[PDB]
């Protein structure tokens, strides 16, 4: 399980170097698609150096299939592109190594803050040399919830709003960064207790769900099942906050 | 691009927003070095 | 050259930021010490405050200082005030989330004169002085170029200390979410204002802010081409803790959008 993660972090580092080195140029969505494509190119071409047969799933061209269909590689060289558009330095590359339909390795890497969270079954979730723990919460008092708004699917918003409302009457505060993968990485390092999102897509949160799970946490769809892999209505965290949040959010189900 | 020309007074806030600083000294150019 | 008070303030901010960063890597020493309704004041806040005050007293033993902790320490020359937040978003620090900043502003005769905010993690230093403008590590700051509500990113803070208005706020939130593009919720009004100055957010609004938090950002956005106002265009914000700011056109659109949803308590 070492060499897979080895190639993973290699491609991650090269992609982050490219993204940052480019980010040092001025401007005031052409450029972001340009750099997204260039990062994907460097990523995949560095990949084909080893196992040019695993099936890559990007976020743009569906599933770039391969001849060794035992391993899928979920890729997003940029998440929450809005950030890189508007100069806000919060974005990370997300690589996920999945097998047989489930995921085994995951690496999220923020170039700006130079953070790098690795995760794999059993061997845990590390931050450049840290046995992560998740948060320590057991309730929804003095807690933080990394939220997310449907900036493409505003129809839920209303009931979503209701959730927010009720959540605000229960929790302590909210966050919003736009990089769902970074929200997941933050709940992995316990930087924020609970995470939830309405209608996400596997290419982004594939690595992040593996992160939060490996860090002693658990994920779920809005209705407690596991159709999140196809529905992306994520709710994740350590079981304590997950219960404390689901108990109050399920009663407003609309998906 | 546009299709209309809006026009109205400007609050001091608006004017200051247009600004790039607050000129203080009337003097324009050094003569010993232009 | 450079503005003198600005220079001494940025020295203070550098020292304070270095102290905070140095303590950020030992979460076993900084504990959670709550003050009000989820406004922690850890000992590290006290240490940074003391460091800043000491560094100032060297160069102005006579200037009255204001601080959320020590209230108002009077000075023999109280025409000039030093407003400080040694830490903004104490919650973001206790969760060890690496997004916070120290804020130092100097008012003269009531009107804010200079301001600085410092994020040690990303190592970003938003400086601003009236009559010279705003700088981010050497780059001028002209805010967002937005002129509508579409594609606009709105940074905001929630009244998680004045939750009575929650519904109201949430109400307007919904309204906003019908026109804007996306929200941002970072947890430090100073840094949010700074981002407004850097155009990294197309605008900002908040309810229930202490007078010692926007004083370091309102001048920032002002000399950053943006504008601030209360929820109605007046100037009672300095007392209501209700701020709305951004580039002028976006501020106009936001005010015209919010004026209806507004609960008449804030008016
Ligand atoms: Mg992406
Ligand atoms: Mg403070």
């Amino acid at each position: 399980m070492h060499p897979m993660l080895n190639i993973a972090v290699r491609a991650a580092r090269k992609a982050g170097n490219l993204i940052a080195k480019n980010y040092e140029t001025p401007d005031a969505n052409d450029f972001v698609t340009n750099v997204d494509k260039a990062a994907e190119a460097v990523i995949i071409d560095t990949i084909r150096k080893s196992y040019p047969q695993h099936t890559i799933i990007t976020e743009e061209s569906g599933e770039l299939e391969g001849t060794d269909q035992d391993v899928q590689w979920v890729i997003d060289p940029l998440d929450g592109t809005t950030n890189f558009i508007k100069r806000l330095p919060h974005f990370a590359v997300s690589i996920a190594v999945r097998i047989k339909g489930r995921t085994e390795v995951a690496v999220v890497y923020d170039p700006m803050r130079n953070e790098l969270f690795t995760a794999t079954r059993g061997q845990g979730a590390q931050l450049n040399g840290y046995r992560l723990r998740g948060s320590t919460a057991r309730d929804l008092d003095g807690t933080i919830l990394a939220t997310g708004f449907p900036f493409k699917a505003k129809q839920y918003a209303t009931t979503y709003i209701n959730i927010v409302g009720k959540l605000f009457n229960e929790c302590a505060d909210f966050r919003r960064t736009g990089s769902a993968a970074l929200d997941l990485a933050y709940v992995a390092a316990g930087r924020v207790d609970g995470f939830f999102e309405i209608g996400l897509r596997p290419w982004d949160f594939a690595a992040g769900e593996l992160l939060v799970r490996e860090a002693g946490g658990i994920v779920s769809d809005f209705t407690g099942g596991h159709n999140y892999m196809l529905t992306g209505n994520i709710v994740a965290g350590n079981p304590r906050v997950v219960k404390a949040m689901l108990a109050n959010m399920r009663d407003e189900l609309s998906d | 691009e546009f299709d209309a020309i809006k026009i109205a007074l400007a609050s001091p806030d608006m004017i200051r927003s247009w600004s790039f600083g607050e000129v203080k000294k009337p003097e324009t150019i050094n003569y010993r070095t232009f």
